């Protein structure tokens, strides 16, 4: 029985496509977040019952996926995204997102929870504003569409 | 010379009837400072220039006497926003008993006039004190 809950800050992001799996510039973010879901639905009224209304379902929607990094000059990643924006040519491919442990029985590092995200596509591409009084770093972002996600039980 | 000068000898003249004080302070003038920069510059601090200027107010302090009540008279001259303005002028004598370094104010009024505190025990007088605000101040040296 569980007493202690999991950290978020140690994770990674693998793609299942062209050749980018064994890329290791492309498994190294800063930020992962748009892991959600959400039923939409309708009310219907019925005349004589006063106490309540009836819900019901309708459709299921999903939230885009949304990475952030430091700028990297030449990606592989990035001139897929670019082929599917400029030339309007889109290739869907299947990513894995992971929550990583370290376990021991000496210890390793492993995986702790995994999704499947199926068919997911360029939606949006990013930089950060250069300005010439500020420390900061050139970061980029990019946003995904995708059909839907599973655990890989 | 080589010598500097002392500052236990002065004068301040305010308007009053006495031109004794026992301490005089916030003789002080300051400029802000602009900062910018352009993203090509080979430097990667910024570049400064002037800006607006900051004068600070004037406190002087001074002893109580019998029959002598001009601080507060010269501080409930007020009226809604109007007051009597005067000249302020500070000077540094030497040994013959002359002027050597002046201080001159503008358009002084006060702000603040705070009043003694009383001790049973005390071996000490009772001291006043006064705080000036003026737009601008200036200094001549010889």
């Amino acid at each position: 029985i569980r007493t202690y809950p999991p950290v978020s800050f140690f994770f990674e992001v693998v793609f299942q496509g062209e050749n980018l799996d064994k890329d290791v510039v492309e498994t190294r973010f800063q930020s992962v977040t748009g892991l959600s879901v959400d039923m939409q639905t309708e009310t219907l009224k019925e005349g004589g019952e006063n106490r309540f209304e009836h819900i019901l379902p309708v459709r299921t929607k999903y939230d885009p996926l949304v990475l952030k990094r430091g700028l990297v000059n030449d990606s592989q990643m990035v001139k897929w995204c670019m082929d599917a924006i400029l030339n309007f040519d889109i290739r869907p491919m299947n990513l894995l997102v992971r929550l990583l442990h370290i376990e021991r029985s000496s210890s390793t590092i492993a995986p702790l929870m995994t999704w499947k995200v199926i068919n997911a596509w360029p939606k949006k591409w990013s930089v950060s504003e250069f300005n010439a009084e500020q420390n900061s770093i050139a970061v980029e972002s990019l946003e995904l569409n995708y059909s839907y996600f599973e655990t890989l039980k | 010379a080589e010598y500097p000068l002392p500052k236990f000898h002065f004068q301040v003249d305010w308007g009053g009837s006495r031109l004794g004080f026992t301490e005089v302070s916030g003789l002080d003038v300051e400029t802000e400072v602009i900062e910018y920069r352009e993203g090509n510059l080979p430097q990667y601090h910024k570049l400064k220039m002037p800006g607006m200027q900051k004068f600070s107010n004037i406190t002087m302090k001074r002893g109580t006497f019998q029959g002598d009540n001009d601080f507060y008279k010269w501080w409930n001259t007020v009226a809604l926003n109007t007051i009597e303005r005067r000249d302020l002028t500070i000077s540094l004598l030497n040994e013959k008993h002359e002027p050597v370094v002046v201080w001159k104010v503008n358009r002084a009024w006060p702000t603040k006039v705070q009043s003694t505190d009383l001790k049973g025990d005390g071996n000490e007088v009772a001291i006043e004190s006064i705080e000036v605000a003026h737009e601008g101040l200036t200094i001549q040296n010889g």
